[PDB]
């Protein structure tokens, strides 16, 4: 109705449908999973849209990228939008060890990209970034935080949160149990199980190609290192028997 | 792009052959003439 | 984008639209006329009632001094017409700098001109919603006086009138009007067309302003009437 | 608007922007001109009001150098404009040639800018269509004529303005090679005032040759209209 | 409709217009298919031509050693990619002195795409490319008008893609681990079945990389005998 | 950045036309003349709640900042000059926009940052004081733009004696007359020492201050 | 690298102006210096904010400052630009650039406007 | 209503499919790409009797191993040639050799796909024929406004253009000499000529293989090989 | 047409973008009271996510949740609006902050500050090229002659003093609310001041907003000439007051 | 993009700017009479909520030692205004040396206020300033409108019902008043177009002298004048 076609201009109503179409887009778009752990986090990303298309080579499309191999950063919305997010954030720790020589403290690089998207959506020429960000890490002495940025700029902080299709069913499968004093190792077949479940394009063989992890927790030393697959082998046997039965 | 030209900017890192270099001496136009104080191989 | 005015832009036929509606405006002011005489060059302005309060001595609104040989007079805008007159004043100055010598006035139009088709042509900003009666007295081609608009032309007038009822006191003009006039003759001829495109019979002194352009004893000397001379130019006019 | 395409094409591979500015150029006033041997007599018509307005102001049959002129037809300060931009770059050719600047070098930077006009952002089109009439470094006198779409091509006898076509296709009928000076000023005379009344105060004729741009006096313009005019009948 | 005038407004769907449009125009475009295998990928592909006068346009472009693309869409676009990645190439193996790495240039490059498909005054390329090469591993790489790159075993573009997709699909186990006259073989009968027009020396664009053998275009001698083998 | 590049264009500045011919007329070998150099001696001192400056001429080197700030200048009169009417109006518009009393702090930084941008071409040195909500503060600006807030300050070309005078007859609390003999036993020695004019004193009071240019 | 680019432009000597003696070298003296007085200050600024807030921040301060001077009357007439004062907070000081005044003079308005922005 | 750079539903550029529509309006020209060399040639399309027809010439030269012929839009074709030919002689002063025909019409539709932001703001509405022999002999060129840029055995291009194309796919044979080329191209016009075929109402350059120059035909040339045609 | 869509006068007045901004604001329903005693400020909201299309869940922590923020050190502030542009207020207060004790080389007042902010406010909604900050803002602060003082703006850009005031839905019956509150502040050392004023606040809460308001879903702030330091009150000391009242 | 949104309506009037002047006629009352020994300008300052700081809702600022101002319309477009002609005011006064004339600061505005008309991309200015002041060449009253045109008025009144106020002020002045008179008759126009009942804290007088300073009457002095 006119007011709706640009991100500059208000609606009579004070609500911008540009934003709630970002939020549809992103809501139509891949899944992603992420929470904490007793160990330390977990992280992980369901191509599902990709079942059509069996061309892909094996695990080669990775939607979870890192800064610093400390930090962990994922995403669900476009490709393109997310990579030049990721590449600020590496920008942005980048001058930050530059010139001052101390890594970047997470909430420094949550709230600079936080106010780096909406500094998109205030102008009338620029596409408004479309990517709902999620940014993660753990710490010994801090235990663990997960952050997620929305696409209108808003920066939470969340002990675990998923976003994109069927989004409600997965919080509410994560909400069935307590996930603090679950250990990283063991929940890898829960998520199995959730994504198994919840998902219907996920079928049984699908389940080991099109999804992506990766943990910070102490056997890493804490630090970024995806799930190697004699790990993910046995925990998909098992939520395969388990949901069989 | 402008993002690598600010970045460029706040860390302070910043060629056609027929565009012409010039020196960053203080008067450029005499530079050569300095260098010809050094040494003659050259010129 | 969608929101684009598309000012500088021709019609469907062959016309800059914009440039109609600022005529428009020039069509929707008060009047102002311009003479020619054998001892000084006249420039009249009718001077719209907007107040009783208004400080009539020295608010001058419609005539300005560009120059000490340059004048001029608006039909238009008065907010335009500061700013056209401050840059006028600029290039006048800045002549007088460089070359060391008095501004002809058809370089002076001719800047002015440039300022309004720059407008005109450049950009998407609106154009210049006021036209001039510049005139004054130069050793090139002694008295001259122009009338520039918001589409650029400009030419010479020996006597003519811009504003409402423009059409009426170029009829005036037309039939009472001689080479060799001398400056009273002028003046009363200012104040009958003054009169005629007013549809008033007897003037009103303050609802009119005058200034003349003298060049006696090799010096030129712009002098701008006030209440009192101009009732006795009045009461001249009505005797005779 | 600034970096905006003001002329676009249309769906029929037109450029409206362009077509309009030719309209412009016809809703003006006319001009002639005409060639033969070494010179080229030039004209243009007149308007002022009588008794009001100063004929000496009013000038079209300017000199843009020592030897090329140039006339126009349609807005007047594009036309202006366009002249300061002419004329300096004949300044510019002459410093770098120290030589004088030709007809075809000039004509074809006036194509040049009123392409340019008609291919830039944020510029409408000149609305005018000029004609160059000078001397090339050949020294043989010459005359283009230059449109707002930016197209120039050479001629012999070619006019502009209100009802150019009519003009066209007189001199097509009666010009001839190698005339006088007073043939050519009585065919540019009788050329101008088929689509003019017949009147003296309606033109401006002058004549070009290698000395400079001589203006016919008002006495030689009342003897050919009244020779016209008793011609007519 | 109301929200396709400009790159910078989503529908109500929150979808995109102008970028599915250049979508279409690379699916207007014409046929190209590349295999790999081991340490072997064969990029061949059709060659469009407008009349029998006219000679075919060729398609295939080398940017550097072991690099090698084909354009699928707008002929602009795929040369002012191809001239960026040739500089970006040239320009990594003048400075650094070593290859550049396939999957940095497949990054720069789809960045471009964000940056050319984000503001507006601008317009998304209207082509794909496969960006294939042997970065000491055969990799085929394909990035979409959307910023986005993808890396698939066997691809098509446009036309008759459907019976390129198909039958890559069906024989998808065979194309790994064989020979380079096998590769080749599979690869020109998927052309020839896109193709559903025979496949001759003009139109087809047989080119061959990997291990010992840079990017070059197989000669005409060889090509007949593969058109020939692949025929009977 | 472009804007910048328009904001240059439009709005002035230093012109810099002459500096060819007076490189090649200074080259040439003629003598031209002098710069007015008026620096003589100037000293202030921070009394009992009010600072206390002084100074000689019929140059008047008490200059007024605000009206609880005054300064004395030492070095190239025009620099002086014109320095303080830039920070005497500097202060004045930030007191209008702000609507704050004027600080002795704003001042020394604006003119530190001023003189620190031109190193060394400007001879400007100020003893600038006043009275603001922290008190009293003098301070000792010098022509690189190096602030320093000392108990008293005195420079010039005959700095040294009333430098001697201060350290030898300096007291803390001190009266205001008090204050005033010992600036003229400061100045007035420091004029009859060195190689003039009439002293200058003006007690810098939070407010309602006076000026006494007929001191001696 | 410097010195422009050689185009075959053929327009060397202009009816305006003459080459400098430097051309574009650009020698390091007090007129340069004072040329690079505001550049440098804002670059500060800029690198002052943009490390300690984020680039955005720089972004932001940028694209605002180039919108409000975009917002300006055609080269010709003097431009106020009192909202380029209101975003660099320049309007509250008083400085050597806003006082002081250069008189200029051999070029058409009509070449201004192509020098300016590129027509 | 829409920008110079917006996709259509079908994915095609409005913009370059009106100048595609522009192109097709204008004179005719043809162009044989014969072994020996090109014999590109025009219409000359007289306006009126008062044309000077010295000025208005449609064959120009971009270089001296290089021919062309303009269509469309006349003063935008100008603007082509005049940065063709300055790139061209900006490649013979850093490189010795002479450009090649393709590396220069790479140069032109890099300049006429400039519009989009990828200043110049619209597309140019102009298709030109290149023809020149380089060091692997003649080579014909063609450039449509779109840029999908194509080497032809043999083209026309102007109004009418459809007769001339398919005259020239029914006539056209391989290790054909430049005489049998030049015949068969006044043929082609003569049989796309609207008006007879005079001496003096056709433009012929021809770029010879041994010669290498940019020699345009007199008069007498033309009348000789006008006279030389069958009936 | 588009007159209501830019920042255009439209006809009689009532420049439209500015008051949809507004109810930006007040759709957002973060109930935010400041309160200015004598030598004391207290600064008073709610722990709650602004209403948008995302909710509330359980894994979520809810200290993280917040409105307050600190400009520099001695001057604090609570905007309430949108997400990102409340933050994106907030920076640009700091970079006026950082501008004021860079140059002048003291610390920034909240009347400078708040003028400052209105004026760039004024920059946006003037130019429709950039879309307006739908953030009110409401500053607190310690004047140099150590009084309190309390500031508001609005996307109007109406900077402006006060003495107690809230920000969000339901702001037009509130303002009698807490004048009668300060008619119970009408009818002392700085500590009993202090609990007044922090009392008063979470009673002018309480009674605005219209429930019990448990402790974990306030946040306080107070700068007093005490401690003059822009400091959150804890949770066990807002539960004290809270039982206090009751 | 950059083009004019105050575009030339069919029949001209330059629409966008009356736009504005209807926000003029929709804002509070704001006189000022030129007295012969001074000059006064008088507003009305509304109570819109009764915990407003009455000192901090300045509406007749100061920006030269005798030169005031005042202003109808919104209030962030008068900080700006102000602001920027008290930067003007200082230039003037480092270029020259002296107090900057009236008529040169109203100048000024008014090319700065045109200046915004006529940019591209930018709405006009929403308020009406009343400049006043006092200089070697006697007494100063000007009004800056949106549109630019400025006017040396006597005594004038823009807001609300402005017609009716300048009527009731031409009802009763003369050429020759004193100050205190001229106070009277500013709060008697003020009083007369309320819609309720003034008192203390409702209006705000500013009044410069003939030789004195530009002061602000305090509310016990305007409190006193009341009576």
């Amino acid at each position: 109705a006119g007011y709706d076609l640009s991100v500059s201009t208000f609606s009579p109503d004070g609500r911008l449908y540009q934003v709630e179409y970002i939020y549809k887009s992103i809501n139509n778009n891949n899944t992603a999973l992420c929470l904490e752990c007793k160990d330390g986090i977990i992280c992980c990303c369901i191509n599902s849209n990709m079942d059509k298309n069996k061309m892909i080579k094996k695990n080669s499309y990775n939607r979870i990228y890192h800064v610093n191999n400390n930090i962990i950063i994922t995403y669900s919305g476009f490709d393109g939008d997310a990579r030049n997010i990721i590449d600020r954030a590496r920008s942005e720790a980048n001058t930050y060890y530059y010139n001052f020589h101390t890594n970047i403290p997470l909430h420094i690089l949550v709230n600079r990209i936080s106010l780096y998207i909406h500094a998109y959506t205030l102008y009338w020429h620029m596409r408004p970034f479309a990517a709902s960000i999620i940014i993660s890490s753990f710490n010994e002495k801090d235990k663990g935080d997960i952050y997620c940025i929305e696409p209108n700029g808003a920066c939470y902080k969340y002990s675990g949160i998923v976003i994109g299709k069927n989004k409600e069913m997965f919080k509410t499968e994560i909400e069935k149990k307590d996930y603090k004093d679950i250990n990283v190792r063991d929940a890898i077949e829960d998520i199995y199980k959730f994504i198994l479940t919840s998902d219907d394009h996920m079928n049984k063989n699908n389940l080991q190609n099109l999804v992506n992890f990766s943990w910070i927790c102490k056997e890493s030393s804490y630090e970024f290192q995806n799930i190697h697959e004699e790990i993910l082998t046995p925990a998909l046997n098992k939520a395969v028997e388990y949901i069989e039965k | 792009s402008f993002m690598n030209e600010i970045d460029n900017l706040i860390n302070d890192v910043e060629n056609d052959e027929l565009e012409f270099c010039v020196a960053p001496v203080n008067v450029p136009r005499n530079f050569i003439k300095y260098a010809q104080t050094q040494n003659k191989k050259l010129f | 984008r969608r929101y684009d005015s598309r000012t500088t832009t021709f019609s469907p036929e062959g016309r800059l639209y914009q440039v109609e509606y600022a005529l428009e405006a020039i069509n929707n002011a008060s009047i102002t006329i311009g003479l020619i005489t054998k001892d000084g060059v006249i420039l009249g302005a009718d001077k719209v009632f907007i107040s009783k309060l208004i400080d009539k001595a020295n608010n001058y609104e419609k005539i300005y001094k560009i120059d000490k040989h340059i004048f001029c007079g608006v039909a238009g805008l008065n907010a335009d017409a500061n700013i056209l007159i401050n840059q006028s004043r600029l290039y006048a100055q800045r002549y007088l700098y460089n070359y060391n010598e008095v501004q002809p006035v058809s370089q002076l139009v001719v800047q002015i001109c440039d300022i309004k088709q720059s407008y005109t042509q450049y950009g998407g900003l609106r154009p210049y919603g006021v036209s001039f009666l510049i005139g004054g007295y130069d050793t090139k081609d002694g008295y001259q006086l122009y009338h520039t608009d918001p589409s650029g032309n400009y030419s010479g007038w020996f006597a003519t009138a811009i504003g409402t009822n423009n059409l009426t006191a170029s009829s005036v003009l037309k039939q009472e009007w001689k080479n060799d006039m001398t400056l009273e003759e002028g003046l009363l001829l200012a104040l009958k067309t003054l009169a005629k495109s007013t549809d008033t019979e007897i003037p009103k002194s303050e609802k009119i302003e005058l200034a003349y352009l003298t060049n006696k004893d090799g010096e030129v000397y712009q002098k701008y009437l006030t209440e009192k001379e101009i009732e006795e130019l009045i009461k001249l006019y009505t005797q005779k | 608007s600034y970096d905006r395409a003001i002329t676009v094409f249309s769906p029929d591979g037109h450029l409206l922007q362009v077509e309009h500015a030719l309209e412009a150029v016809k809703k003006g006033g006319c001009a002639v001109a005409i060639k033969s041997s070494n010179f080229a007599v030039l004209a243009v018509e007149k308007k002022n009001i009588p008794k009001l307005q100063n004929p000496k102001t009013t000038e079209k049959l300017i000199k843009l150098d020592e030897h090329n002129c140039l006339a126009f037809a349609g807005l007047n300060a594009d036309a202006r404009v366009l002249v300061n931009k002419t004329r300096l770059e004949c300044q510019r050719y002459y410093l770098n040639m120290d030589e004088p600047a030709p007809v075809d070098y000039i004509a074809k930077y006036v194509a040049k800018v009123q392409q340019k006009f008609t291919h830039r952002g944020g510029v409408r089109p000149f609305g005018i269509a000029t004609l160059i009439a000078g001397f090339k470094n050949n020294k043989e006198i010459c005359i283009y004529q230059t449109e707002p779409s930016g197209i120039y091509a050479a001629w012999k006898a070619q006019a502009i303005g209100k009802n150019a076509k009519i003009v066209q296709e007189f001199l097509e009928k009666n010009y001839q090679e190698n005339m006088e000076q007073k043939d050519c000023i009585f065919l540019a005379l009788k050329a101008i005032f088929e689509v003019v009344e017949l009147s003296s105060k309606n033109v401006e004729v002058a004549l070009l040759t290698e000395k400079d741009l001589t203006f016919i006096e008002e006495q030689e313009i009342n003897s050919m209209v009244e020779l016209i005019d008793q011609e007519r009948t | 409709n109301l929200y396709d005038t400009d790159n910078i407004i989503y529908s109500p769907e929150g979808r995109l217009y102008q970028v599915e449009y250049a979508s279409e125009a690379i699916k207007q475009g014409t046929c190209a298919v590349a295999i790999k295998s081991k340490d072997y990928v064969v990029v061949s592909g059709l060659k469009k031509c407008i009349s029998k006068l006219s000679f075919p346009q060729e398609k295939i472009f080398k940017i550097d050693d072991y690099i090698g693309i084909s354009m699928s869409g707008i002929t602009s676009d795929a040369k002012v990619l191809t001239k960026f990645m040739q500089n970006e190439c040239l320009s990594h193996k003048f400075l650094y002195n070593e290859n550049i790495n396939i999957e940095s240039l497949v990054r720069s490059v789809a960045d471009k795409y964000q940056k050319n498909t984000q503001k507006s005054s601008k317009r998304a390329f209207g082509v794909g490319l496969m960006i294939a090469a042997y970065h000491n591993e055969p990799c085929i790489f394909e990035t979409r008008p959307n910023g986005s790159y993808f890396e698939y075993d066997a691809l098509s573009f446009g036309a008759r893609s459907h019976a390129s997709k198909t039958y890559l699909e069906k024989n998808l186990h065979l194309f790994e681990e064989c020979s380079l006259e096998e590769l080749i073989l599979h690869c020109l009968k998927a052309l020839k079945c896109s193709l559903s027009s025979e496949l001759t020396i003009s139109n087809t664009a047989l080119a061959v990389v990997g291990k010992n053998h840079p990017w070059q275009e197989i000669s005409s001698l060889q090509l007949e005998e593969y058109l020939s083998k692949v025929k009977m | 950045l472009e804007y910048i590049n328009i904001l240059k264009e439009e709005n002035g500045g230093y012109n810099f036309d002459n500096l060819k011919r007076n490189e090649i007329l200074k080259e040439k070998g003629v003598k031209f003349p002098q710069f007015r150099k008026t620096g003589t001696t100037i000293c202030g001192l921070v009394c009992q709640n009010a600072v206390i400056l002084g100074a000689d001429t019929n140059c008047s080197k008490l200059h007024y900042i605000s009206k609880n700030i005054w300064c004395a200048g030492a070095g190239v009169a025009g620099d002086l000059e014109h320095t303080t009417l830039w920070l005497q109006h500097n202060v004045e518009l930030h007191r209008l926009n702000t609507n704050t009393q004027p600080r002795v702090s704003m001042c020394v930084s604006r003119l530190t940052q001023e003189l620190f941008k031109y190193q060394g071409y400007k001879v400007c040195a100020i003893v600038l004081g006043g009275v603001d909500v922290n008190g009293p503060q003098l301070y000792g600006i010098h022509p690189h733009g190096s602030s320093c807030l000392l108990p008293f300050t005195a420079l010039g070309s005959g700095s040294l004696n009333a430098m001697a005078v201060l350290e030898a007859k300096y007291r803390d609390n001190m009266t205001i007359e008090e204050g005033k003999n010992l600036v003229c036993e400061a100045i007035c020695a420091g004029i009859f020492n060195d190689l003039g004019g009439n002293v200058d004193i003006c007690v810098i009071t939070k407010d309602s201050y006076q000026h006494i240019r007929p001191y001696k | 690298n410097y010195l422009e680019k050689l185009n075959f432009d053929f327009k060397v000597k202009d009816v305006v102006s003459i080459r400098d003696i430097n051309l574009e070298g650009k020698e390091k003296n007090i007129e340069t210096f004072h040329d690079t007085i505001l550049l440098n200050e804002e670059k500060n600024f800029l690198k002052r904010t943009g490390l300690i807030y984020g680039s955005q921040e720089v972004y932001k301060n940028i694209l605002d400052r180039e919108i409000v001077s975009l917002s300006r009357r055609l080269p010709g007439i003097k431009s106020s630009l009192l909202s380029l004062d209101i975003v660099r907070n320049t309007i509250d000081r008083i400085d050597s650039y806003e006082y002081m005044e250069k008189i200029d003079p051999l070029e058409p308005l009509s070449e201004i406007i192509e020098k300016k922005m590129n027509i | 209503d829409r920008g110079v750079n917006t996709f259509s539903p079908e994915g095609r550029l409005f913009q370059v499919e009106y100048a595609l529509g522009a192109i097709k309006l204008g004179s005719t020209a043809v162009g044989i790409c014969v072994n020996d060399g090109v014999i590109l040639a025009s219409e000359r399309r007289i306006s009126s009797t008062l044309i000077e027809k010295d000025s208005v010439e449609k064959l120009l030269s971009i270089d001296d191993h290089i021919g062309c012929a303009m269509s469309g839009l006349m003063a935008d074709a100008r603007t082509l040639i005049d940065y063709a030919r300055v790139e061209c002689n900006h490649y013979k002063f850093i490189y010795n050799e002479n450009i090649n025909i393709k590396s220069c019409v790479e140069l032109i539709s890099e300049l006429a796909l400039d519009f989009s932001n990828l200043i110049m703001s619209r597309p140019f509405g102009v298709a030109l024929l290149i023809g020149g022999v380089d060091k692997n002999g003649p080579c014909l060129w063609y450039t449509e406004p779109s840029g999908t840029n194509t080497r032809f055995s043999a083209a026309s291009i102007g109004s009418a253009q459809e007769g001339a194309e398919l005259l020239l796919q029914e006539n056209y044979k391989k290790d054909m000499t430049f005489e049998q080329a030049e015949i068969l191209a006044l043929t082609v016009l003569r049989q796309v000529m609207e008006d007879k075929l005079s001496t003096s109402n056709v433009e012929i350059c021809a770029i010879k293989k041994s010669d290498q120059t940019f020699y345009k035909y007199n008069t007498d040339d033309i009348s000789r090989i006008i006279d030389v045609l069958p009936s | 047409m588009y007159d209501r869509h830019l920042t255009i006068f439209s006809p009689d007045g009532n420049l439209y973008q500015i008051e949809y901004a507004i109810k930006a604001v007040k759709n957002t329903n973060i109930t935010s009271v400041g309160v200015k005693g004598e030598n004391c400020a207290v600064i008073i909201s709610q722990k709650k996510m602004a209403t948008q299309y995302i909710s509330q869940d359980k894994l979520l922590d809810y200290n993280n949740i917040t409105n307050i923020y600190n400009i520099t050190d001695e001057i604090g502030c609570s905007m309430v609006g949108m997400p990102g542009d409340c933050l994106s207020m907030v920076y640009k207060a700091r970079s006026e902050a950082s501008e004021f004790l860079y140059s002048n080389g003291y610390n920034v007042n909240a009347e400078t500050l708040c003028r400052n902010i209105c004026d760039k406010i004024q920059v946006y909604t003037q130019h429709a090229y950039m879309r307006l900050h739908a953030c009110s803002g409401m500053i607190i602060g310690i004047d140099e002659n150590n009084k309190p003082e309390l500031f508001k703006f609005d996307p109007s850009g109406f900077c402006a003093g006060y003495r107690a005031c809230v920000i969000g839905n339901k702001e037009q019956e509130s303002i009698s609310v807490l004048e009668r509150l300060l008619e119970k502040r009408k009818k002392e050392t700085i500590d009993e001041d202090i609990r007044n004023t922090t009392i008063l606040a979470i009673e002018a809460l309480q009674t605005i907003l219209a429930f019990d308001l448990k402790a974990s879903e306030i946040e306080v702030a107070i700068v007093s000439t005490k401690n003059r330091n822009f400091t959150q009150i804890s949770e066990k000391e807002i539960d004290n007051y809270l039982t206090y009242i009751a | 993009y950059s083009f004019s949104l105050t575009t030339f309506s069919p029949t001209g009037k330059l629409v966008q700017i009356e736009y504005a002047l209807n926000r003029v006629s929709s804002s509070s009352p704001a006189l000022g009479i030129r007295a012969k020994n001074g000059v006064i300008i008088a507003t009305e300052k509304k109570s819109p909520n009764e915990l407003i700081e009455e000192n901090s809702i300045f509406k007749i600022q100061q920006i030269s030692e005798h030169i005031g101002i005042v202003y109808a319309g919104m209030p962030g477009d008068f900080r700006v205004l102000l602001k920027r002609a008290r930067k003007e005011a200082i230039r003037y006064s480092l270029q020259y040396g002296s107090e900057i004339l009236v008529k040169e600061l109203v100048k000024i505005i008014a090319s700065i206020v045109q200046e915004f008309t006529q940019t591209g991309g930018v709405r006009p200015f929403g308020l009406s300033l009343l400049i006043c002041g006092v200089d070697v060449y006697g007494y100063h009253l000007y009004q800056i409108d949106p549109s630019g045109c400025y006017f040396n008025w006597m005594a004038t009144c823009v807001g609300k019902d402005y017609q009716n106020n300048m009527s009731f002020l031409e009802k009763r002045y003369n050429k020759d008043i004193e100050i205190e008179d001229a106070i009277h008759t500013a709060i008697l126009t003020l009083k007369e177009s309320y819609e309720g009942v003034l008192n203390e804290k409702n209006i705000e007088i500013g009044v410069a002298y003939d030789n004195k300073p530009f002061k602000i009457l305090t509310q016990n002095e305007i409190k006193d004048y009341l009576i």
